[PDB]
């Protein structure tokens, strides 16, 4: 499918930034997770980034480490995550859904088979957190064979060779983390750039779009809100909706 | 793009987040430069000799082989400063850090031997050192912990995940990604992303180089086999490296069999795991059917790791090296036997290697064989552990 391309075209036509929240699937449990995700969408999330709990998330800070622990404590498995993904897509046909994966979960039962299951359930992209461009060939190839966008991180220590590879290899969007980066990505016809570096305030969304990015990914702020409201299922969904609305309003200007 | 090959056949690579790649490339270039630098080599040689005490003895063990046709030598890494082979490559990596103009050291440790080696080297060479060890490991190992702190090192308990060596490994990678401009990550074994499996082998290869010169001097031929325990793979690859091209010499690596392979409570992923991607490398892992990294087990803290360095996986796959396992009970018997018959208290890690050599001898006592066991450490750290077992057992 072309969910990301259709999204960016709609946002370009509305002079609008994307806002994309991250959550860990099954945090703090499957049903609460499904309701959390529905609230994010209803509150105006343009796309979703969804983590599958992994035993050793070496690229995650403390916020998301504990999100994984909450999920494992609820018995969440990759297979259960794929059931959730099919239900989410069955409810929400157009919203782009990206996964944030660790390499072992993709490689475990065969790389091709992983991206085939992604395609089956209606995922749009996969970011493998511990696969740099240098090691990415079998992942990218399998992704593209199954109509999944492979997402790459363009870090703040990126050089020109890296910018060209990310531009050439990525699809859907480029996960950013400067004017130089953004314009150079554009020069190399890279997937639209989403700023993902410590996005926690409405103003950071408006700064990202102003910088020339196609929008912003809030990589941990949502999980923080879950964390702070575990005993209040009601407030949780309430603060989630209020946050996403504010971030998304910031992307219209 | 790299200067050296990051793979050993299918195994190895650089499976890190993009942000860490410049750190790994920088380290590779510094290592390649250092390996061609006579001044670096001389500084490293000076520290090995005059600070750590190399060369280490090669001891002939007559009493334990009496009445058989085995001749057994022990390569005495237990006599190196710090009490284990870990000191060799920490000295090299500390010099590399300085070459790179880094002033800080990050290290992971399970048993505490690598942590103590990292802290001693940091104290000698003027580096600020922080050690990740993880709650479960820190809660015990209070001796090695106090030594680390008694040498000026910061010891950071990790409570993330299982709270052990793998998470220690995790938090070390987490820290380095942000700090690599100032800090060097002093990985403690021949595993992890390139270029560490290569660096750690080259900075441990004097074990085998000395062993070859010593056996030639004493016996006038190469050994029939050299035998080493395999946690991540550093002592073993340090003993093996200089014999890889001597095709008559057997290379035997001994993984921990724990309570028994059949129990699943072991640390033998090379022979009883399956290939996965974790800690920056593609290598045999102990993992659930679903690809979560499993927890390993061994009586010896130093071998309790659910993966193995990629060069071991490679040497196994081509049939160059053979890998076996030894259970907790076999390792404990070997520990007791060496104490009583040779007057050497071995580390429980090294006792796995010795146990397999004793099996080679006992199973075929009229087979003529010249064996070297790498005695990777002394077993002072294990005296309380062995005490509590023999007291519990009767
Ligand atoms: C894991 C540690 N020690 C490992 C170890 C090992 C196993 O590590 P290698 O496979 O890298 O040699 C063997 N012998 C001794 C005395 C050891 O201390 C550590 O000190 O962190
Ligand atoms: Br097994
Ligand atoms: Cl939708
Ligand atoms: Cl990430
Ligand atoms: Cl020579
Ligand atoms: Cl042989
Ligand atoms: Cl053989
Ligand atoms: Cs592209
Ligand atoms: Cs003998
Ligand atoms: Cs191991």
């Amino acid at each position: 499918m072309e969910r990301y391309e259709n999204l960016f075209a709609q946002l370009n036509d509305r002079r609008e930034g994307a806002f994309v929240p991250f959550v860990t699937l099954g945090d703090p449990g499957i049903e609460q997770s499904l309701k959390i995700i529905d609230t994010l969408i209803d509150a105006g999330a343009d796309a979703l980034e969804l983590g599958v709990p992994f035993s050793d998330p070496l690229a995650d800070g403390p916020t998301i480490q504990n999100a994984n622990l909450r999920a494992f404590a609820a018995g969440v498995t990759p297979a259960q995550c794929f059931e959730m993904l099919a239900l989410i897509r069955e409810k929400h046909p157009t919203i782009p859904i990206g996964l944030l994966m660790y390499a072992n979960l993709v490689f475990n039962n065969g790389i091709d088979a992983f991206y085939a299951r992604c395609e089956q359930v209606g995922v749009d992209s996969v970011l493998v957190a511990d696969v740099p461009v240098e090691e990415s060939a079998p992942f990218r190839q399998a992704a593209l064979r199954h109509n999944i966008a492979p997402i790459f991180i363009c870090p703040p220590n990126a050089d020109d060779d890296l910018l060209r590879q990310v531009a050439s290899y990525g699809r859907g969007y480029t996960y950013l983390l400067l004017h130089h980066l953004i314009e150079k990505l554009k020069e190399y016809h890279a997937a639209p750039a989403l700023q993902g570096f410590g996005i926690s305030s409405p103003e950071q969304v408006s700064a990202a779009v102003r910088a020339g990015a196609a929008g912003a990914i809030s990589g941990s702020a949502i999980v923080k809100i879950i964390e702070k409201n575990l005993a209040s299922p009601k407030q949780m969904l309430a603060e989630l909706r209020s946050f996403v609305s504010a971030m998304k309003a910031a992307s219209r200007a | 793009t790299t200067l050296l090959n990051p793979y050993f056949g299918e195994f190895g690579g650089m499976y890190v987040p993009q942000i860490l790649m410049p750190a790994l490339n920088q380290l590779e270039e510094a290592f390649v430069s250092a390996q061609k630098d006579p001044e670096f080599q001389a500084q490293f040689a000076d520290l090995l000799k005059n600070y750590a005490g190399r060369p280490t003895a090669l001891t002939k063990c007559q009493n334990i082989t009496a009445g058989t046709r085995t001749t057994l030598y022990l390569k005495r890494e237990d006599l190196l400063h710090g009490g284990a082979h870990k000191t060799n490559q920490v000295l090299g990596q500390a010099l590399l850090a300085k070459r790179m103009g880094k002033s800080e050291i990050i290290a992971e440790t399970g048993a505490g031997a690598h942590g103590v080696a990292s802290a001693l080297a940091s104290a000698l060479l003027g580096l600020k050192c922080r050690i990740y060890m993880g709650a479960k490991d820190v809660e015990r190992q209070s001796p090695n912990v106090f030594r680390m702190r008694l040498m000026g090192a910061e010891v950071i308990p990790v409570h993330s995940g299982s709270a052990t060596l793998k998470d220690a490994c995790n938090e070390a990678l987490r820290d380095w990604s942000g700090s690599y401009e100032t800090a060097h990550y002093m990985l403690g074994t021949a595993a992890g992303p390139h270029p560490y499996p290569t660096i750690v082998r080259e900075f441990q290869r004097m074990i085998g180089e000395e062993t070859k010169a010593q056996i030639l001097d004493k016996e006038g031929r190469l050994p029939d086999a050299v035998i080493a325990c395999v946690g991540g793979g550093s002592n073993a690859i340090g003993m093996f490296a200089d014999f890889i091209n001597d095709t008559s010499v057997g290379l035997i690596g001994v993984e921990p069999g724990g309570h028994g392979i059949e129990t699943g409570e072991h640390g033998a992923p090379l022979k009883h795991g399956r290939v996965g991607i974790y800690f920056g490398m593609k290598a045999p892992m102990m993992q659930t059917a679903d690809g979560q990294i499993e927890e390993s087990y061994s009586i010896s803290a130093g071998l309790d790791f659910p993966s193995v360095g990629p060069q071991h996986a490679y040497l196994n796959s081509i049939g160059r090296a053979d890998y076996v396992s030894i259970t907790d009970d076999e390792a404990l018997e070997a520990f007791k036997t060496l104490c009583r018959h040779e007057g050497i208290i071995p580390a429980l890690e090294s006792s796995h290697a010795l146990a397999h050599a004793l099996k080679m001898m006992r199973e075929q006592p009229e087979k003529e064989q010249l064996l070297v066991v790498n005695l990777s450490g002394r077993g002072d750290k294990d005296i309380f552990t062995v005490h509590d077992i023999l007291k519990a057992r009767g």
